[PDB]
C-alpha cells in the first residue's frame, strides 16, 4: 500500500529507492515535476505476481510511503488484477491506514 | 502463424483508424487490432482465437458456456483475451462485444434446432443481429462463415438458412462484408472426423454416401487470419475446399484399416461397425430423438443432407486468391486418426501412414 | 585463436550473422571526478533496429525481444577482449578510448 | 565442532554417532539431534547478552531509521546501501556450516564490486542423491522410499 | 541435567480435581504435557501490545562521539592481502 | 424462414427463476455444486517452497480434512490442481500431461509468485513465467509463500465460484 | 555406481583417423535406432524421413577440420544419442525437432519492419 | 467538455463532482501532471467494456488536499523546521529559509511556511 | 474444548437463533462477550471460557447466513482478530487513531468474480507525440 501524510499529501517523493532495492524488480516508477512543482510520481506499479514479499521496499523507504499490510486475503480470479498501479496502491493505503498504524506504533522503535 | 502475420507494421482500417504494430510478432508483441470472435468456444472458434491472440491481437470472446472459455485465455498474454457473457437474445450483451472491435468474426451457426433456438434463429437471426450491431458500432471489417452448400433455394434447412444468412448479413452490415464458405473441416476432435471414427455409426449405408471436398481446419483459421488483416478481401466470397474429392464411405473404410479394427475378422461386424438400416427407420429414429434425447443427435435435416453432395460455386474465390495451397487430407489423415488406434503402444512397430501410404490405401478400399 | 569455438558454445547463429558487438572502455562521467569505471574494457551489443524496446499497452512496461540487451562482459585488458570476441566468431568493432592531454597546473598561474 | 561459528563455541552439546550405517541408526541420530538442539536453545535463552545485533559499521549495515532522519551521514549511508550496495574486497572463500541436511557450503568469488562475481552453492542433498545408485542397488522398491527419506532430500537445494 | 520434569512445571494447560487424578491413573507417563499452550501465560501480551520501550544498543569504543575515529575500526579496508608463493619465491 | 429473436432477455448469470423447471434444474445444479464444493479433492503436486505452506493447511491447526479436503496422488481421483512451486521448462511438459489426465470437471489453482508470474525467477533462462502459459488458471493466490490462511481463502473463493455454477440450467435456458 | 544404459566413457582422441571411425560407428547407431525413435516418441513421419534428418545433421559438420572441435562435437552427439535411446526426452521435444519449418526481398522486409 | 478532463491544470475551472466517474479524482477534475494519463482516456479501453466504473479504485487527489492546509506562520525566526509532524514516523528533518516574501513549501510534506511579517502580502 | 458440556453451555447462552446460525457456517457453537461491530456489519466477540484453547479466544459473526468471506472484515478489526493487539479499534485512544483528510466510506470487500474487479491500466501518457499535420501553400 501507498500511505499519506495526515494532511492527505502523498508520502512518496518518487525517490526510486524501493525500485533499486527490489530483488525481483517488481516495482516500476515514472516521475516528474508536479503541476504545483512538487516532486511526485505519476506512475507506480508493483507486479504482485513478481514480488517475493520480502520487505526491502519498506525498509528502504525514507518517508515510510510504501508498506506491507498484514492483509493476505486478496486472491483474484485473473492474473491482471494482481498488477497494482498507483491508484490501487493508494486506495489500499487509505483502506488499510488504521491497521498499518497499529503495526508502525509497535515496530518503529525496533527499526 | 509464421513469425509476423501482418504484411506491414502500419494498417489503416476501413473506419479511418491507424493501427501500429509493436514487437517482432510474439506473445508480448501487439498488432494494434482488437477483434471479436462470436462463437469462439466452438470447434473452429478455438483455432481462430489461438491464431489471433498468439500474435498480440486483442480478442473479445462472447460466450455462454463458462467452463468452455477458460482454455482460450492461454493463447494470449495478459490482457489480450477478453470475455463477455452474452446471449443472442440479449441485444446489450452483443453490443458490448463489438464496441471496441475493429474486426468481427461471426462463427455462430448450427445444424440442429433445440427447445430454445430454431435453425432460423441461429443461422439467420443471430447473424443479422450481429451484422447490424457491428455496423452501428463502426466496425471496419465483418467476416461471416456460412456453409459449403449455402443456397437460399435449397431443400435442406441448414443449406437454405446459410444461404439466406449470407444475404441478410450483406444487407445489414453492407457491401463491406466478407463471406467464407468452408468445406467440412478435418482436425483433432473435428465433427467431420468424429462421425467417421464412431464405431457404432447407425445407418452407415445411408449417411456415409455423401461426397465432399474436406479442407484442413488449421488452414481455414489461417485463411480467416489472412482475410481479417487484408482489406483487399472485403466484399468477397471465399470457398475453402480441398483439391481431392472424397466420399464418406471411402474415408470410413480407410479409417477402419488405420485403426486396425480388422485385425480380428469377426470383430468389425460383431462390434457393430456396420449398421445397415432402412432410411424410413432412420427418419423415425431421428424424429424421435429430436424430442427425447437431451443431446444433439443425428437429426432429420442431416438425413436429407446425406443425399446432397458438395457443389462448388465457381464464381467465388479460393485459397489461390489468398496466396495459399490447400492441404491434402492424405498428408494429415494419420495424425488426426492416430488417437483412436486400438492398441499400438509401440508393441512391435508403429505403422505410420505417409502421404503415399494413404493414397495406396484408398486404392485398396475401392479394390473389390 | 583460430579455433571456431562458436560451433560448440551452443549460442544461436544470429549472434554471428545479425548482431554487432562493441569493444570499448567506459568514458569518464561528466558529473563525477572518479575514474574507477574507466579501468576495465567492456563488450556490449548494438541495439536491434526494431524490437529493441516497445511499450506494453496493459501496464506501460518496456517490452523487448533482444536477449543480449542486458549483457555486458567485463575484461581487464583490450587484448583479452579481442581474443574472446575473435574466439566466439563475433562481428565487432573497437572504440578507442579518449586520452586526456596533460597540462601543468599550479596555483601561481592564477596571477602569472 | 570442526570449525565453530556464530557462538557455537560457547554452548555445550553432544553429537550422536552410529555404528551400522543404516537408516535406523540415522533415525536415532536425528532424534538425538532433536534433544541436543533443545539443549542448545535453552542455553541461548539464558545466555543471551545485551548489545547491538548487527555490526556497528554503517557502510555495510543499514543505520537505524530514527538516526537516518536526523543525521546527514546516516542518510547518505542509508541511500548508498540500498542503491549501490556495499563493495566486498576482491577474493574468494569457501565457507561451510553444519546444516541440518549435512555440510552446506558456498564458494563466493568477489571482484571488488558490490555484486558477487560467482556464487557456487554446495548442497549436501545433491551429494547424497548422487550416491543413491550405489546405496539403493539390490534393495526392493519400498526400501528406496526409505532411502530417499533418510537422505533428507529437498530438491530446491539439489537443483539450486 | 535435563531430567524428567513434573507436568505442572510445564507451561501447558492441564487437568484439575478429579480429572487430574484420573489422568494420573490412566496415562502411562503422567508427567507429560498435553502440548496446549497456557491461554493465561502464552503470548498474553502480543508483540503489538508490548510495553517495553526499545532503545538502540551502542558500544562505547565503536559507537561513541569521542575517541571514535573510524579508521581505527575500519576492518573492511584493512583486509589481508592475497599473496601467492610460486616455486621461485619458495 | 422467419426468425424473431427477443432483444431484452437477460443472460444466464442475471436470469431469474420464472417457471417450475427453473427451480428444478437450479436444484440439480446446487446438489452437484454442493457435492463438488464439499468433496474438494486436490492433487498432490508440490513443486517448491509453496508446497510447505500447502502441507500446513493439512496440519492440525487448520485441518483441511474438516472441510472435506483430501489430497489424492492420482489425477484420475482429483478435480483440483494446485500448482504450488516453480514451473521450469524441463517440468512444463510433465505439468501439462498431468493436467490433461484429470477428468472433468477440473480446476487449477496458481499459488505463489512462481506459479503466478515467475516471482524471484522471472528473468531466469529455465523458468516458466506463469503457469497460465500452460494451463488455464481459475484463481491466483499471492504471496511468497502465501500463508496457510491465504491458500484457504483462495480455496473459499473457488468454492464460492463453484456454488454459482449453472451447468444444468444452462442447458435448459441457454441451449 | 553403475553407468546408465548406452553410456560411454568420455575420451579425448588424439588421432584424426581414429576420430573418423568413431563418428562412422556412431552414425550407424543413429540409423539402426531410427525405427525405435519413431516407435518410442510416436512420430507422424516414417523412419525413412528420420534417417534423412540424421544424415542432414551429420553433414552439417562434415567439413570440420580442427581435432579439438571434433572431440566436443562427437561427445555431444553421444550425449544426444543416449538421450534419445533411453526415452529421457519428452515426446514434445522430438516432435518440435522435426517441426523445423525463398527469403523476403528488401521491400518486403522494409514494409513490415525487418530486423 | 473533455478539455478539462484531459489537460493538466493548476486549478479546476469548475467544482468537482464526487459522483462523476470521468474525473481524474473524486475531488479533482483535471490531471495534475503533464505525463499523467487522463482517467477518461484510460477507461475508454476494451477491458472496461463490461466493468462497473464506480467500484474502481479512485483515491482522492493529494494536490487538492495539501492546499487546504493553512500556511504556518513563524514568529521571530526566518527558518522553519519540519520533519513530518510525526518524528520517527515522518520524513527526514529539513530547514526552510523564509527570507523571501512568500510562502515556501516543505520538500517532503508540502506544508507551506512563511514569516508572520509577510502575512498581509501573501494573503493578498 | 471438544466436550459436549461446552456445547451445551454455549447453546444456552446464545439461544436457538444465534446457535443455529453458528451451526450453518461456524461448524461450532460458541459464545462470547461482544467487543464491537465494523462498518460492514460483522460482530466480534472474545471468549472468557477457561476451556478454550490458545488461538480460539476471538471470533467473528458474519452478516451472511449461507456464505462467509474473510475480506468482509474491516481493516480496523482485521488486526485485532489475528491477535495483533489487545486494544480493539473502538477502544483506541484519540491520538492512536488515524487522521484522514479525505472522507470515509463503507467497507468494500474483495471484488473478484464480479463486474467490480480491479482493471489495471497504464497511468502514464505515451512518451512520443505525433506531428499535427498542416498544409502551407507555396508562393
Ligand atoms: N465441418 C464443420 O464443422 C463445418 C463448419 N461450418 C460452420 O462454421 C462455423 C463454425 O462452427 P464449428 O466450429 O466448425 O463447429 P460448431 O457447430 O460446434 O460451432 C458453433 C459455434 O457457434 C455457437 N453457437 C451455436 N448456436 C449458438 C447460439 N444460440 N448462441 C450462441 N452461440 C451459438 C457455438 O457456441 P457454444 O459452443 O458456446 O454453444 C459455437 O461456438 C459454424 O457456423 C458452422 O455452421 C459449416 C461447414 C463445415
Ligand atoms: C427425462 C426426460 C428427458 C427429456 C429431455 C428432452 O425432451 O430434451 C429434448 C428437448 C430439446 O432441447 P435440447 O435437449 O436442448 O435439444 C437438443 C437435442 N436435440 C436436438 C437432439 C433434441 O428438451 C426439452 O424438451 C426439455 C424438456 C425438459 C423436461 C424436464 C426434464
Ligand atoms: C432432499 C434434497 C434436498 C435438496 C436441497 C438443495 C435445494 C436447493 O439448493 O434449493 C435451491 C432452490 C432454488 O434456489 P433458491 O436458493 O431458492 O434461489 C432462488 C431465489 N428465489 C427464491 C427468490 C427465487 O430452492 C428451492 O426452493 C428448492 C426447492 C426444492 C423442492
Ligand atoms: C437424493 C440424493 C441424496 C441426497 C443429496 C443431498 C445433498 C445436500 C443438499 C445440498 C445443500 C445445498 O446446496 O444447500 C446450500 C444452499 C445455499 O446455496 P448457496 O449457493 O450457498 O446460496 C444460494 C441460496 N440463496 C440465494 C437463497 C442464499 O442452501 C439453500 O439455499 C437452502 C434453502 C432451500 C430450502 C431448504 C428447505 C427445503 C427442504 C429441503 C429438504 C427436502
Ligand atoms: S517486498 Fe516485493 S516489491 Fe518490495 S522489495 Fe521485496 S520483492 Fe520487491
Ligand atoms: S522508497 Fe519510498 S519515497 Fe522512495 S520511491 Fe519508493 S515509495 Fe517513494
Ligand atoms: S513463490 Fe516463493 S514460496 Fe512459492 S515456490 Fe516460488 S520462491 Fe517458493
Ligand atoms: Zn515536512
Amino acid at each position: 500500500a501507498l500511505r499519506r501524510y495526515p494532511s492527505g499529501e502523498e508520502r512518496c517523493i518518487a525517490c526510486k529507492l524501493c525500485e533499486a532495492v527490489c530483488p525481483a524488480q517488481a516495482i516500476t516508477i515514472e516521475a516528474e515535476e508536479r503541476i504545483d512543482g512538487s516532486r511526485r510520481t505519476y506512475k507506480y506499479d508493483i507486479d504482485m505476481t513478481k514480488c517475493i514479499y520480502c520487505g526491502y521496499c519498506q525498509e528502504s523507504c525514507p518517508v515510510d510511503a510504501i508498506v506491507e499490510t498484514p492483509n493476505v486475503e486478496y486472491a483474484t480470479e485473473t492474473r491482471e488484477e494482481l498488477l497494482y498501479n498507483k491508484e490501487k496502491l493508494l486506495a489500499n493505503g487509505d483502506k488499510w491506514e488504521q491497521e498499518i498504524q497499529y503495526a508502525l506504533d509497535a515496530d518503529a522503535p525496533y527499526r | 502463424v509464421s513469425t509476423f502475420p501482418l504484411k506491414s507494421d502500419i494498417n489503416i482500417t476501413k473506419s479511418g483508424k491507424t493501427l501500429l504494430s509493436v514487437g517482432q510478432g510474439g506473445r508480448s508483441s501487439r498488432t494494434g487490432f482488437t477483434a471479436t470472435v462470436f462463437g469462439g468456444t466452438g470447434f473452429l472458434g478455438r483455432v481462430v482465437v489461438s491464431k489471433l491472440a498468439k500474435h498480440g491481437t486483442n480478442v473479445v470472446v462472447p460466450f455462454r458456456n463458462d467452463r468452455a472459455r477458460r482454455q482460450l485465455k492461454v493463447n494470449g498474454d495478459l490482457g489480450v483475451v477478453n470475455f463477455v457473457e452474452f446471449d443472442i437474445r440479449n441485444l446489450k450483451s452483443i453490443e458490448d462485444s463489438v464496441k471496441y472491435s475493429d474486426i468481427v468474426i461471426n462463427l455462430i451457426g448450427t445444424e440442429h434446432f433445440s427447445k430454445n433456438f430454431s435453425i432460423e434463429d441461429v443461422n439467420i437471426g443471430a447473424a443479422e443481429r450481429i451484422a447490424k450491431a457491428a455496423k452501428e458500432a463502426g466496425v471496419s471489417r465483418l467476416i461471416h462463415v456460412s456453409s459449403y452448400n449455402a443456397n437460399p433455394s435449397s431443400s435442406s434447412d441448414f443449406y437454405a438458412t446459410k444461404g439466406i444468412g449470407e444475404q441478410v448479413v450483406r444487407d445489414n452490415f453492407g457491401p463491406d462484408a466478407t463471406i467464407v464458405r468452408p468445406a467440412p473441416m478435418y482436425f483433432r476432435n473435428s465433427p467431420f472426423l468424429n462421425e467417421l471414427l464412431q464405431i457404432k455409426a447407425l445407418g452407415g449405408n445411408v449417411i456415409f454416401k455423401k461426397e465432399v471436398y474436406p479442407v484442413h481446419a488449421l488452414q481455414v483459421g489461417e485463411a480467416i487470419e489472412r482475410i481479417a488483416f487484408d482489406d483487399a478481401t472485403a466484399g468477397q466470397t471465399y470457398e475453402l475446399f480441398g483439391k481431392e474429392r472424397y466420399s464418406k464411405k471411402e474415408l470410413r473404410e480407410m479409417i477402419k484399416h488405420i485403426i486396425h479394427i480388422g485385425q480380428r475378422g469377426y470383430y468389425p461386424y460383431s462390434a457393430g461397425f456396420y449398421l445397415p438400416a432402412p432410411e424410413p427407420f432412420l427418419y423415425a429414429f431421428a424424429l424421435i430423438r429430436q424430442y427425447i434425447s437431451s443431446q444433439p443427435r443425428f437429426n432429420v435435416d442431416q438425413l436429407k443432407r446425406s443425399h446432397i453432395n458438395q457443389e462448388i460455386d465457381q464464381s467465388a474465390k479460393t485459397f489461390t486468391d489468398l496466396g495459399m495451397v490447400p492441404d491434402e487430407l492424405s498428408e494429415y489423415l494419420y495424425r488426426y486418426v492416430k488417437p483412436h488406434i486400438s492398441y499400438t503402444s509401440q508393441t512391435q512397430n508403429r505403422t505410420v501412414y505417409s502421404k503415399e501410404d494413404i493414397e495406396k490405401l484408398r486404392d485398396y478400399v475401392n479394390t473389390p | 585463436t583460430d579455433l571456431a569455438k562458436e560451433l560448440v558454445s551452443g549460442a544461436p547463429k544470429e549472434l554471428i550473422t545479425e548482431r554487432v558487438a562493441r569493444i570499448y572502455q567506459e568514458a569518464k562521467a561528466a558529473t563525477q571526478s572518479g575514474q574507477h569505471n574507466t579501468e576495465t574494457w567492456k563488450i556490449d551489443w548494438d541495439i536491434l533496429n526494431k524490437g529493441n524496446r516497445w511499450e506494453n499497452d496493459l501496464m506501460g512496461y518496456q517490452s523487448s525481444s533482444d536477449y543480449m540487451q542486458g549483457t555486458i562482459l567485463k575484461f581487464d585488458t583490450r587484448e583479452g577482449a579481442i581474443r574472446f570476441a575473435k574466439g566466439q566468431g563475433w562481428d565487432y568493432y573497437i572504440q578507442e578510448p579518449k586520452v586526456r592531454r596533460f597540462v601543468k597546473k599550479d596555483y601561481s598561474a592564477n596571477f602569472y | 565442532k570442526s570449525q565453530p561459528y556464530d557462538a557455537y563455541d560457547k554452548v555445550d552439546f553432544d553429537i550422536a554417532v552410529g555404528t551400522k550405517g543404516d537408516c535406523y541408526d540415522r533415525y536415532l541420530i536425528r532424534m538425538t539431534e532433536f534433544r541436543q538442539s533443545l539443549r542448545i536453545i535453552e542455553q541461548c535463552c539464558n545466555q543471551m547478552p545485551p548489545g547491538p545485533v548487527k555490526v556497528e559499521d554503517f557502510k555495510v549495515a543499514p543505520p537505524p531509521r530514527a538516526l537516518m532522519k536526523e543525521d546527514m551521514e546516516a542518510l547518505i549511508h542509508h541511500f548508498l546501501l540500498y542503491t549501490k550496495g556495499y563493495a566486498v574486497p576482491a577474493g574468494e572463500t569457501y565457507t561451510a556450516i553444519e546444516a541440518p541436511k549435512g555440510e552446506m557450503a558456498v564458494y563466493v568469488v568477489s571482484d571488488g564490486s558490490e555484486r558477487p562475481y560467482r556464487c557456487k552453492i554446495r548442497a549436501p542433498g545433491f551429494a547424497h542423491l548422487g550416491a543413491f545408485d550405489h546405496i539403493a542397488r539390490g534393495h526392493f522398491l519400498p526400501d528406496a522410499v526409505a532411502i530417499i527419506g533418510t537422505m533428507d532430500l529437498v530438491f530446491g537445494e539439489v537443483d539450486r | 541435567s535435563g531430567g524428567p520434569v513434573p507436568v505442572f512445571k510445564k507451561y501447558t494447560t492441564g487437568s484439575k480435581g478429579i480429572w487430574e487424578k484420573i489422568r494420573q491413573l490412566l496415562t502411562l507417563v503422567p508427567n507429560r504435557s498435553t502440548g496446549n499452550p497456557l491461554v493465561k501465560n502464552y503470548r498474553v501480551p502480543p508483540p503489538g501490545s508490548q510495553t517495553l520501550k526499545y532503545k538502540d544498543p551502542v558500544t562505547i569504543p565503536a559507537g561513541d562521539i569521542v575517541k571514535n575515529q573510524y579508521y581505527d575500526r575500519d576492518h573492511r579496508r584493512n583486509y589481508p592481502r592475497l599473496v601467492a608463493f610460486d616455486q621461485t619465491k619458495v | 424462414y422467419s426468425s424473431d429473436l427477443p432483444t431484452d432477455i437477460p443472460v444466464l448469470s442475471k436470469r431469474p427463476h420464472t417457471n417450475l423447471l427453473d427451480y428444478t434444474f437450479t436444484t440439480f445444479d446446487k446438489m452437484k455444486n454442493w457435492a463438488r464444493k464439499s468433496s474438494f479433492w486436490p492433487m498432490t503436486f508440490g513443486l517448491a517452497c509453496c508446497a510447505v505452506e500447502m502441507m500446513h493447511v493439512s496440519a492440525p491447526r487448520y485441518d483441511q480434512d474438516r472441510l472435506g479436503i483430501i489430497f489424492r496422488a492420482s489425477p484420475r481421483q482429483s478435480d483440483i490442481m494446485i500448482v504450488a512451486g516453480t514451473v521450469t521448462n524441463k517440468m512444463a511438459p510433465a505439468l501439462r500431461q498431468v493436467y490433461d489426465q484429470m477428468p472433468y470437471p477440473r480446476w487449477v489453482i496458481s499459488m505463489g509468485s512462481c506459479a503466478n508470474g515467475g516471482g524471484y525467477y522471472h528473468y531466469s533462462y529455465s523458468v516458466v513465467r506463469g503457469v497460465d502459459r500452460i494451463v488455464p488458471v481459475d484463481i491466483y493466490v499471492p504471496g511468497c509463500p502465501p500463508t496457510s490462511e491465504a491458500l484457504m481463502y483462495g480455496v473459499f473463493q473457488l468454492q464460492k465460484k463453484m456454488m454459482d455454477g449453472q451447468t444444468h440450467r444452462m442447458w435448459y435456458r441457454s441451449y | 555406481t553403475n553407468p546408465t544404459a548406452f553410456a560411454q566413457t568420455t575420451r579425448y582422441v588424439k588421432d584424426s583417423t581414429e576420430m573418423r571411425t568413431l563418428v562412422l560407428n556412431l552414425y550407424r547407431r543413429y540409423l539402426r535406432h531410427s525405427r525405435g525413435f519413431v516407435n518410442n516418441y510416436n512420430l507422424d513421419i516414417p523412419a525413412s524421413q528420420v534417417r534423412t534428418k540424421i544424415r542432414q545433421e551429420f553433414e552439417r559438420q562434415r567439413f570440420v577440420k580442427d581435432l579439438p572441435l571434433k572431440n566436443v562435437l562427437y561427445m555431444k552427439a553421444q550425449m544426444e544419442f543416449q538421450e534419445l535411446v533411453n526415452f529421457w526426452k519428452q515426446q514434445c521435444h522430438v516432435m518440435q525437432y522435426f517441426e523445423s519449418i525463398k527469403g523476403d526481398s528488401f521491400v518486403q522486409k522494409f514494409l513490415k519492419g525487418a530486423q | 467538455s473533455t478539455k478539462e478532463l484531459t489537460t493538466a491544470r493548476i486549478k479546476d475551472i469548475s467544482k468537482p463532482d464526487e459522483n462523476n466517474l470521468q474525473q481524474q479524482a473524486p475531488n479533482r477534475i483535471s490531471p495534475w501532471s503533464k505525463s499523467q494519463k487522463p482517467r477518461a482516456e484510460a477507461q475508454d479501453n476494451v477491458r472496461f467494456a463490461v466493468k462497473d466504473l464506480a467500484k474502481q479504485p479512485r483515491p482522492y487527489a493529494a494536490i487538492d488536499l495539501i492546499y487546504k492546509q493553512p500556511i504556518r506562520y513563524i514568529e521571530h525566526d526566518n527558518v522553519a523546521v519540519c520533519d513530518g509532524n510525526g518524528g520517527a514516523q515522518g520524513h527526514p528533518k529539513v530547514y526552510i529559509n523564509l527570507d523571501q516574501n512568500k510562502a515556501i513549501p516543505c520538500g517532503y510534506c508540502g506544508l507551506r511556511f512563511a514569516q508572520a511579517a509577510f502575512k498581509e502580502d501573501i494573503e493578498s | 474444548s471438544s466436550s459436549i458440556q461446552r456445547t451445551l453451555r454455549n447453546l444456552w447462552k446464545n439461544g436457538f437463533k444465534k446457535s443455529f446460525k453458528q451451526l450453518q457456517g461456524y461448524n461450532d457453537i460458541k459464545s462470547g462477550r461482544l467487543v464491537g461491530t465494523d462498518s460492514f456489519g460483522n460482530k466480534f466477540y472474545e471468549v472468557d471460557d477457561p476451556v478454550e484453547i490458545h488461538m480460539r479466544t476471538r471470533f467473528v459473526e458474519y452478516t451472511g447466513f449461507w456464505r462467509q468471506d474473510m475480506s468482509e472484515v474491516e481493516p480496523g478489526w482485521h488486526y485485532w482478530l489475528a491477535y495483533g493487539t489487545d486494544v480493539p479499534p473502538n477502544q483506541l485512544k484519540p491520538e492512536e487513531k488515524s487522521v484522514r483528510a479525505y472522507p470515509v466510506k463503507k467497507h468494500v470487500p474483495n471484488l473478484t468474480y464480479t463486474d467490480g474487479a480491479y482493471v489495471p491500466y497504464n497511468t502514464a501518457r505515451p512518451k512520443c507525440a505525433t506531428w499535427d499535420p498542416k498544409v502551407t501553400e507555396r508562393p
